[PDB]
């Protein structure tokens, strides 16, 4: 688990490639992490990437794998709102990650601003209801923010903000630092609840909590439970 | 109720006495606490305390992974006006405890909830079998006991 | 010395007026309100390209 | 003595503790007032009755010191701030007395639904002369506090 | 900058300033509340 | 005082919550029918349950023993919580009421309260023991002066 204790899940591809980090990445201690996370990086990321329940945060506008820190100001506004926004049903997985891809925006547009005075163009985040709508709109005012990586202090900014107090713990992985563990298994439970959320809908990458012994009494689904009892 | 998936006081307050609203008017809810979280069971528990204070429908506290101490219990017991209170076991001497928590307070409701390895989540590395038939005798010699049968 | 006083005592009252006016949205609406409320001015960073 | 018993409802609002009821009564003795008995109770428990709470508070008389044009420009500039057609004597040098009264009914025990106030800007003369040289109407809801008040 | 432009830049002083070591990137917990960006390098506290 | 039988009355002096709403409340009876320094408690028709009276009787201050409390049905269900207080406006023991419903379908809160009216039943209460006058001005305004009257010290 979180706090290292055992559990009993849905053996599903998610959950069991979670107990395959449990065994070479979580079981190394602390120092030694990042270093194994370093020589199997890709093979890890094609395993987040493919069925897990958080993604790798990583891909460009051609729809390709790459590492946060090769990212456009744009693919990364972008890619937080592809993976906190659910396009077919217009809503947040939660009012704060919207706040969360509002401020760092606010921070790309400090980033290419050069002159005191200009407003933001995003004033209230009232603006991020339908925010692909408005956000291209924003990304536009900041043409550059298109042409250029962020810039090293902004990828580390952007990080401290996946970590704030008072906030959902991020729908993904940002990357394979000290606090790989925090951002992999951090806060698992909610997406069995809401699969509408989940990258791709299916429960395939997902944790869902089962006795071994009680997943045979049930057989049919949906069964109303003044029945069942 | 599962207390713990409420992070917020408020959100817990709320869908507390939404539920009160409700209910067939006599019923009473039992909220359940995880134990190994004392920071937000920190202010769950005084919460729970001070809403039955007020007429809130709450008769029935539920202890979850991890048994507390004797007068970690006792205070429980006495402080928020519940009229039962349910423990979790999972190891041999985990049940010992519970025993000696109900030897403590020989007047008063203790359900004994007693999981099997073979439990959902957090589950201990214990048999269901063995552990009752072990304890069974000592259990029963305590009145306040109500042994439940519970998973797989 | 007519002229001087004229001048300087209509921008006091004008620009005294709306600290004024903005001190009583403050009480009304409250900090939260009056607060979230406010162009949002962009600070320069550097970039180096 | 006779005395003739008459009383009115100065403020219901309702504290944590429970609802409280404020009660000014006046005994008058051949026509006139002789002493006002004021009064609390306090129907305690837990009470949202909000849509009938309120207050009329007599607000605390405050000295106001014109010195400057800007000074003066300003009190004028207020909506609430309505100057009379008594004399035109320059507010400039002079102080001014606010004796105000206002209502207030409350929503949230944090904001108020509506708060109206009404008063009397006097002035002293050389001469020991009190005049209304203007009054104080303003009324506003939902608001969190007394923006006249707080000028003053 | 200077032998064209005859002045800094607002990026020319960041680089100059982080040379001259008056400015090093920080980043981690700051007085408790966390933090990341550039700190004087005398005070070791932030600077926009 | 609740017996063998599974009466109403035995219900009455079980159940320490009393629902009213959805609201618990301690059983009243708990207070009003703690040892006393010579009470009385008797049970007319004890083992007839729809005709079933209890009624409580403690030592006046200087006086024998008085009516105090008493309980019994009306209305099926309705159950009369009453209580008699002695000095009043009026010099006659006013009596005061709650009442409640009693549905031995659920058998974990078989009690309930009757809640309308209660504010105001128990309003018209404190008027009479204090004016001894029964009609209560309810719908005057609070805008409202009230008169005392005229009176002579």
């Amino acid at each position: 688990s979180e706090m290292g204790e055992p559990i009993h899940k849905l053996a599903t591809r998610g959950v069991l490639f979670w107990k395959e980090l449990d065994d070479k990445i979580f079981s190394l201690d602390r120092s030694k992490r990042v270093a194994e996370l370093k020589k199997r990086r890709d093979y890890i990321i094609k395993k987040l990437n493919d069925d897990f329940q958080k993604v790798w945060f990583g891909r460009n506008s051609a729809g390709e794998p790459v590492d946060l820190e090769d990212m456009t100001y744009a693919e990364v506004v972008h890619r937080m709102v592809e993976l906190m926004y659910v396009k077919h049903e217009k809503r947040w997985i939660d009012p704060s990650l919207k706040k969360l891809t509002g401020d760092f925006i606010r921070r790309v547009e400090e980033r290419f601003t050069s002159v005191e005075g200009q407003p933001s163009l995003l004033q209230n985040y009232s603006d991020l209801d339908e925010p692909y709508p408005a956000v291209d709109r924003i990304l536009a005012a900041y043409p550059e923010a298109s042409t250029q990586l962020i810039n090293a202090q902004d990828v580390q900014h952007f990080l401290l903000l996946c970590q704030r107090r008072g906030q959902k713990p991020v729908p993904f992985v940002p990357a394979l630092d000290e606090n790989f563990e925090y951002w992999f298994k951090k806060d698992s439970l909610w997406q069995s609840e809401d699969i509408e959320a989940v990258y791709g809908q299916d429960v395939g990458r997902t944790c869902i909590l089962q006795g071994p012994v009680a997943a045979k009494y049930s057989k049919v689904i949906d069964e109303p439970i003044k029945d069942i009892l | 109720l599962a207390g713990g998936g409420y992070y917020n006081a408020q959100k817990m307050s709320d869908a507390i006495s939404k539920i009160e609203k409700a209910i067939p008017p006599g019923r009473g809810i039992t909220v359940n606490l995880i134990y190994v979280n004392p920071r937000a069971m920190g202010w769950q528990i005084p919460l729970l305390g001070r809403l039955r204070a007020d007429g809130v429908p709450i008769e029935g506290l539920t202890i979850g992974a991890g048994v507390p101490s004797i007068e970690v219990a006792n205070e429980y017991i006495q402080t928020l006006g519940i009229r039962h209170i349910s423990f979790k076991p999972g190891s041999v001497d985990a049940i010992q405890q519970v025993i000696n928590i109900a030897k403590a307070n020989p007047t008063f409701p203790i359900i004994l909830q007693w999981t099997g390895g073979r439990g959902g989540g957090h589950h201990s590395f214990e048999d269901f079998h063995q552990p009752i038939l072990l304890m069974y005798s000592r259990i029963r010699k305590c009145s306040n006991i109500v042994l439940v049968a519970g998973s797989g | 010395t007519k002229l001087r006083k004229e001048i300087m005592e209509t921008s006091a009252i004008r620009q005294a007026v709306i600290k004024e006016t903005a001190i009583e949205n403050k009480v009304v609406n409250g900090e939260d309100h009056e607060a979230l409320y406010r162009r949002v001015i962009t600070e320069p960073r550097a970039n180096l390209k | 003595d006779v005395l003739d018993t008459t009383a009115q409802i100065n403020a219901v609002i309702n504290q944590d503790s429970g609802k409280m009821v404020e009660v000014c009564g006046t005994l008058k003795r051949d026509g006139k007032p002789v002493m006002y008995v004021t009064s609390q109770f306090l129907y305690r428990g837990v009470y949202t009755d909000y849509e009938n709470t309120f207050q009329r508070k007599d607000e605390v008389p405050m000295q106001l010191h014109i010195a400057t044009p800007q000074d003066l420009a300003v009190l004028r500039s207020k909506e609430w701030f309505k100057l009379d057609d008594q004399h035109d004597i320059e507010l400039l040098g002079q102080t001014l007395v606010f004796r105000l009264q206002s209502l207030v009914r409350f929503k949230n025990k944090n904001v108020y639904s509506s708060v109206q106030t009404i008063g009397q800007v006097l002035l002293e003369l050389p001469t020991k002369e009190i005049i209304q040289v203007a009054s104080v109407d303003y009324e506003a809801g939902e608001s969190h506090g007394n923006p006249v008040i707080d000028y003053l | 900058e200077m032998e064209a432009y005859g002045k800094f830049s607002l990026e020319g002083c960041v680089e100059m300033a982080w040379m001259m070591g008056l400015i090093k990137n920080h980043n981690g917990p700051l007085k408790g509340k966390p933090y990341s960006g550039w700190v004087d390098a005398k005070t070791g506290e932030p600077v926009d | 005082i609740a017996g063998n039988s599974y009466s109403w009355r035995h219900a009455m002096f079980t159940t320490e919550v009393f629902v009213q709403g959805h609201r618990f409340q301690t059983n009243p009876l708990k207070r009003l029918f703690a040892p006393t320094r010579g009470m009385y408690v008797e049970i007319t028709n004890p083992d007839d349950p729809a005709k079933t009276v209890i009624s409580v009787r403690e030592p006046s201050q200087s006086a024998k023993l008085v009516k105090t409390v008493e309980i019994k049905l009306v209305g099926d269900n309705e159950i009369a919580l009453t209580l008699f207080e002695g000095r009043t406006a009026e010099g006659g023991v006013v009596p005061l009421t709650f009442r409640f419903t009693y549905h031995p379908e659920a058998g974990y809160a078989p009690i309930r309260e009757v809640m309308e009216g209660r504010n105001d039943r128990i309003k018209e209460f404190y008027y009479r023991v204090w004016f001894a006058e029964k009609e209560v001005p309810f719908d005057t305004p609070l805008t409202a002066v009230f008169d005392g009257g005229r009176e002579i010290v």
